[PDB]
């Protein structure tokens, strides 16, 4: 079915980097399809991080996150990689990757798909 | 090139399959969503090169 | 650079009643790049209305979008006891996107 | 009647054919002109036609052909009725060959 799977919660240590990924079930990254990342902390408002274009390779980042996060996509494996450096206690939260049902170079403006999210905590 | 020659381009999206020997030079933004877009790049429409 | 304010902050209405929520933007006016989301505790947020003029996959006719100006409004016809969740307005048309704070409905 | 315009939108974003064979020769241009609302080559005070508003196209950025060939049989001045000239052309494009 049209569903997205993601890795489980993780615990890490200060002074280290984290690579985060989420996969799909039969969904293809292709070119038109684009996926964004969101983060949710304990009882905190949702914050936008970045979205990337698999085909053109264009990326968007937040001004606050312009120095210690990288987002990349691989159509062949249809995977998304986030490299995060210097994860503090404020960076311990749940990550979600979302993409629309974007096939046959046509798709609406709503992101129906929603991953379970990864609870990343660094002490 | 050592620095990287980026002056070779190729079209990525087109609304239809071109007929034999066709060429196209238009660089207008290609829309994906039903709602029309204009102006510059953004969501659901991009640069076709 | 866009801040959305969601009102009212809290609600407590009898189930099955009609409810309406609004959200406030300060940047340029756009009506087809706004989306409404609900996040349940322990689950990822789910999309309800996209573009303020169309429904998503499997969304019942309960949620109706409105608004033409900078204000953005949504209406729920009946408050079935599972509809209690949080509401988020999200815009797309501007420099980096930002959500709202969240409107919580209580029994 | 002098020439023809061929294209798909004619709004300076897609290439277009201009065929004009007014007096000197036949000019054929493959180019993305910026066509005006009402192109003409006739209006000039007061009742005699003249080659006015020749620049019906306002721009030509980058484009392919510049062809020239001998003109056709014309008529001098303006005579209304008693037509002795019947011209008939057929245009057809196949595999780019116009
Ligand atoms: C040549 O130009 C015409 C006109 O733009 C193209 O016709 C379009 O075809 C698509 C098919 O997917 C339709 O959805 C559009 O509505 C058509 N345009 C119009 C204005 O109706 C045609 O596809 C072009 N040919 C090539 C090979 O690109
Ligand atoms: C060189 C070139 O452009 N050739 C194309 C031709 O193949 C096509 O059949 C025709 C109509 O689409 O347009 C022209």
């Amino acid at each position: 079915q049209m569903q997205l799977v993601q890795s489980g919660p993780e615990v890490k240590k200060p002074g280290t980097s984290v690579k985060v990924s989420c996969k799909a079930s039969g969904f293809t990254f292709t070119d038109v399809s684009s996926l964004q990342w969101v983060r949710q902390a304990r009882g905190q408002r949702l914050e936008w991080i970045g979205w990337t274009v698999v085909g053109t390779g264009n990326t968007n980042y937040a001004p606050r996150f312009q120095e210690r996060v990288t987002i990349t996509t691989d159509k062949s494996t249809s995977t998304a990689y986030m490299e995060l450096s210097s994860l503090r206690s404020e960076d311990t939260a749940v990550y979600y990757c979302a993409a629309p049902f974007c096939s046959e170079t046509s798709c609406s403006d709503g992101f129906d798909l929603w991953g379970q999210g990864t609870k990343v905590t660094v002490s | 090139k050592v620095s990287g020659n980026y002056n070779y381009l190729y079209r990525l999206f087109r609304k239809s399959n071109l007929k034999p020997f066709e060429r196209d030079i238009s660089t207008e933004i290609y829309q994906a969503g039903n709602k029309p877009c204009n102006g510059v790049a953004g969501f659901n429409c991009y640069f076709p090169l | 650079e866009i801040v959305l304010t969601q009102s009212p902050g809290t609600l407590s209405l009898s189930p099955g009643d009609r409810a309406t929520l609004s959200c406030r933007a300060s940047q340029s006016v756009r009506i087809s790049y706004l989306a409404w989301y609900q996040q349940k505790p322990g689950q990822a947020p789910r999309l309800l209305i996209s573009g303020s003029s169309s429904r998503a996959t499997g969304i019942p006719d309960r949620f109706s979008a409105s608004g033409s100006g900078t204000d953005f409004t949504l209406t729920i016809s009946r408050l079935e006891p599972e509809d209690f969740a949080v509401y988020y307005c999200q815009q797309y048309a501007n420099s980096p996107w930002t959500f709202g704070q969240g409107t919580k409905v209580e029994v | 009647i002098r020439g023809w315009i061929f294209g798909t939108t004619l709004d300076s974003k897609t290439q277009s054919l201009l065929i004009v064979n007014n007096a000197t020769n036949v000019v054929i241009k493959v180019c993305e002109f910026q066509f005006c609302n009402d192109p003409f080559l006739d209006h000039k005070n007061n009742k005699s036609w003249m080659e006015s508003e020749f620049r019906v196209y306002s721009s030509a950025n980058n484009c392919t052909f510049e062809y020239v060939s001998q003109p056709f049989l014309m008529d001098l001045e303006g005579k209304q009725g008693n037509f002795k000239n019947l011209r008939e052309f057929v245009f057809k494009n196949i595999d780019g060959y116009f």
